[PDB]
Protein backbone atom coordinates (compact mmCIF):
# COMPACT_ATOMS: atom_id res chain seq x y z
CA UNK A 1 0.00 0.00 0.00
CA UNK A 2 0.93 3.51 0.83
CA UNK A 3 2.87 5.29 3.54
CA UNK A 4 2.48 9.17 4.36
CA UNK A 5 5.24 10.00 2.29
CA UNK A 6 3.82 10.46 -1.43
CA UNK A 7 5.07 8.80 -4.43
CA UNK A 8 7.68 9.67 -6.75
CA UNK A 9 6.61 10.45 -10.80
CA UNK A 10 9.05 9.06 -13.89
CA UNK A 11 9.55 10.59 -17.19
CA UNK A 12 6.88 9.19 -19.48
CA UNK A 13 7.05 10.31 -23.33
CA UNK A 14 4.10 12.20 -23.33
CA UNK A 15 1.94 11.91 -26.23
CA UNK A 16 2.58 14.36 -28.88
CA UNK A 17 0.66 14.56 -32.32
CA UNK A 18 2.26 14.63 -35.82
CA UNK A 19 5.84 15.63 -34.63
CA UNK A 20 7.81 14.22 -37.52
CA UNK A 21 7.28 17.44 -39.46
CA UNK A 22 9.07 18.98 -36.69
CA UNK A 23 12.34 16.86 -37.96
CA UNK A 24 13.19 18.74 -40.99
CA UNK A 25 11.56 22.37 -42.00
CA UNK A 26 9.39 22.02 -45.13
CA UNK A 27 9.95 24.69 -47.65
CA UNK A 28 8.33 25.53 -51.04
CA UNK A 29 11.63 23.94 -53.59
CA UNK A 30 12.10 20.28 -53.12
CA UNK A 31 15.49 20.85 -50.34
CA UNK A 32 15.48 19.42 -46.61
CA UNK A 33 16.47 22.21 -44.84
CA UNK A 34 17.29 20.76 -40.79
CA UNK A 35 17.72 22.69 -37.76
CA UNK A 36 19.46 19.97 -35.72
CA UNK A 37 22.56 18.63 -35.80
CA UNK A 38 23.99 14.72 -36.30
CA UNK A 39 26.57 12.42 -34.51
CA UNK A 40 29.72 12.37 -36.77
CA UNK A 41 31.06 8.76 -35.50
CA UNK A 42 30.40 5.79 -37.37
CA UNK A 43 28.07 3.98 -34.61
CA UNK A 44 25.08 5.76 -35.34
CA UNK A 45 24.08 6.83 -38.50
CA UNK A 46 22.27 10.21 -39.42
CA UNK A 47 19.09 8.43 -39.34
CA UNK A 48 19.09 8.50 -35.50
CA UNK A 49 18.30 12.39 -34.70
CA UNK A 50 19.74 14.17 -31.99
CA UNK A 51 18.94 15.90 -28.07
CA UNK A 52 17.36 19.44 -28.90
CA UNK A 53 19.31 21.50 -26.09
CA UNK A 54 19.93 25.14 -25.89
CA UNK A 55 23.56 25.89 -25.42
CA UNK A 56 25.01 21.84 -25.27
CA UNK A 57 24.32 18.76 -27.38
CA UNK A 58 24.09 15.40 -27.26
CA UNK A 59 24.78 12.50 -29.17
CA UNK A 60 22.83 9.57 -30.28
CA UNK A 61 24.62 6.22 -28.34
CA UNK A 62 28.10 7.80 -27.95
CA UNK A 63 27.28 10.64 -24.84
CA UNK A 64 29.64 12.50 -26.43
CA UNK A 65 28.96 16.62 -24.81
CA UNK A 66 29.37 18.44 -28.26
CA UNK A 67 29.49 21.87 -26.50
CA UNK A 68 30.82 25.23 -27.90
CA UNK B 1 -2.01 -6.17 -59.43
CA UNK B 2 -3.20 -4.92 -55.76
CA UNK B 3 -2.75 -8.97 -54.47
CA UNK B 4 0.90 -8.62 -55.94
CA UNK B 5 1.21 -5.33 -53.97
CA UNK B 6 -0.49 -7.26 -50.63
CA UNK B 7 1.54 -10.96 -51.75
CA UNK B 8 5.04 -8.53 -51.44
CA UNK B 9 3.97 -6.23 -48.67
CA UNK B 10 2.73 -10.09 -46.71
CA UNK B 11 6.41 -11.68 -47.61
CA UNK B 12 7.83 -8.12 -46.04
CA UNK B 13 6.02 -8.66 -43.01
CA UNK B 14 7.19 -12.32 -42.75
CA UNK B 15 10.96 -11.61 -43.55
CA UNK B 16 10.70 -8.29 -41.74
CA UNK B 17 11.63 -6.75 -45.01
CA UNK B 18 9.52 -3.95 -44.41
CA UNK B 19 10.92 -0.48 -43.06
CA UNK B 20 7.66 0.60 -41.13
CA UNK B 21 7.28 3.63 -39.76
CA UNK B 22 7.49 7.62 -40.86
CA UNK B 23 10.77 7.10 -37.96
CA UNK B 24 12.20 4.44 -39.83
CA UNK B 25 11.08 5.57 -43.20
CA UNK B 26 13.65 8.74 -42.35
CA UNK B 27 15.51 6.46 -41.58
CA UNK B 28 15.77 4.13 -44.95
CA UNK B 29 15.59 7.22 -46.39
CA UNK B 30 18.65 8.55 -45.06
CA UNK B 31 20.46 5.34 -45.91
CA UNK B 32 18.95 5.12 -49.07
CA UNK B 33 17.30 1.71 -49.30
CA UNK B 34 14.01 2.54 -50.14
CA UNK B 35 12.57 -0.23 -52.93
CA UNK B 36 9.30 0.72 -52.49
CA UNK B 37 6.51 2.68 -50.49
CA UNK B 38 2.82 3.25 -50.25
CA UNK B 39 1.21 6.68 -50.35
CA UNK B 40 -2.55 7.28 -49.00
CA UNK B 41 -4.03 10.18 -51.15
CA UNK B 42 -7.08 12.45 -51.12
CA UNK B 43 -7.03 12.02 -47.22
CA UNK B 44 -7.87 14.27 -44.42
CA UNK B 45 -3.94 15.05 -44.03
CA UNK B 46 -3.10 18.94 -42.93
CA UNK B 47 -0.03 19.92 -44.23
CA UNK B 48 1.75 16.35 -44.45
CA UNK B 49 0.97 16.03 -48.25
CA UNK B 50 3.48 17.97 -49.30
CA UNK B 51 6.15 16.65 -46.89
CA UNK B 52 5.35 13.32 -47.70
CA UNK B 53 5.58 13.96 -51.50
CA UNK B 54 8.71 15.19 -51.21
CA UNK B 55 9.65 12.24 -49.52
CA UNK B 56 7.52 10.35 -51.74
CA UNK B 57 9.56 11.95 -54.80
CA UNK B 58 13.11 12.72 -53.20
CA UNK B 59 15.67 9.87 -54.69
CA UNK B 60 14.62 6.76 -56.98
CA UNK B 61 10.97 6.21 -55.35
CA UNK B 62 8.07 5.18 -57.07
CA UNK B 63 4.81 6.68 -56.65
CA UNK B 64 1.99 4.82 -55.26
CA UNK B 65 -1.40 5.99 -54.37
CA UNK B 66 -3.99 4.53 -52.35
CA UNK B 67 -7.14 5.68 -51.05
CA UNK B 68 -7.14 5.96 -47.18
CA UNK B 69 -5.09 6.12 -44.09
CA UNK B 70 -6.17 3.29 -41.50
CA UNK B 71 -7.11 0.58 -44.06
CA UNK B 72 -3.33 1.09 -45.30
CA UNK B 73 -2.71 -0.45 -41.52
CA UNK B 74 -4.38 -3.47 -42.68
CA UNK B 75 -1.87 -4.48 -45.25
CA UNK B 76 0.81 -3.73 -42.62
CA UNK B 77 -0.69 -4.72 -39.86
CA UNK B 78 -0.95 -2.35 -37.03
CA UNK B 79 -3.70 -4.30 -35.43
CA UNK B 80 -3.81 -7.41 -36.18
CA UNK B 81 -5.85 -8.65 -33.52
CA UNK B 82 -8.37 -11.30 -34.17
CA UNK B 83 -7.60 -12.55 -37.10
CA UNK B 84 -10.45 -15.15 -38.05
CA UNK B 85 -12.22 -12.25 -39.47
CA UNK B 86 -12.68 -8.47 -39.39
CA UNK B 87 -10.42 -7.01 -36.82
CA UNK B 88 -12.56 -4.50 -33.96
CA UNK B 89 -10.11 -1.86 -32.65
CA UNK B 90 -7.74 -0.21 -35.34
CA UNK B 91 -5.75 2.58 -35.36
CA UNK B 92 -3.74 4.24 -39.03
CA UNK B 93 -0.67 4.84 -40.16
CA UNK B 94 0.42 7.43 -42.93
CA UNK B 95 3.09 5.25 -44.95
CA UNK B 96 5.35 2.05 -45.18
CA UNK B 97 8.47 2.38 -46.80
CA UNK B 98 10.20 -1.45 -47.80
CA UNK B 99 13.79 -3.09 -48.20
CA UNK B 100 13.20 -6.15 -50.07
CA UNK B 101 15.23 -9.32 -49.75
CA UNK B 102 13.51 -12.06 -51.19
CA UNK B 103 12.86 -10.37 -54.63
CA UNK B 104 12.58 -13.63 -56.76
CA UNK B 105 9.06 -14.13 -56.79
CA UNK B 106 5.64 -14.80 -58.80
CA UNK B 107 4.43 -11.55 -59.55
CA UNK B 108 7.32 -9.54 -58.81
CA UNK B 109 8.24 -10.11 -62.25
CA UNK B 110 5.40 -7.90 -63.27
CA UNK B 111 5.86 -5.68 -60.38
CA UNK B 112 9.05 -4.67 -62.13
CA UNK B 113 8.01 -4.79 -65.29
CA UNK B 114 5.70 -1.40 -64.06
CA UNK B 115 8.50 0.06 -61.89
CA UNK B 116 10.96 0.42 -65.18
CA UNK B 117 7.96 1.44 -67.46
ZN1 LIG C 1 27.07 8.41 -31.87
Amino acid sequence: KSYTTPKKNKHKRKKVKLAVLKYYKVDENGKISRLRRECPSDECGAGVFMASHFDRHYCGKCCLTYCF
Amino acid sequence: VNTALQEVLKTALIHDGLARGIREAAKALDKRQAHLCVLASNCDEPMYVKLVEALCAEHQINLIKVDDNKKLGEWVGLCKIDREGKPRKVVGCSCVVVKDYGKESQAKDVIEEYFKC
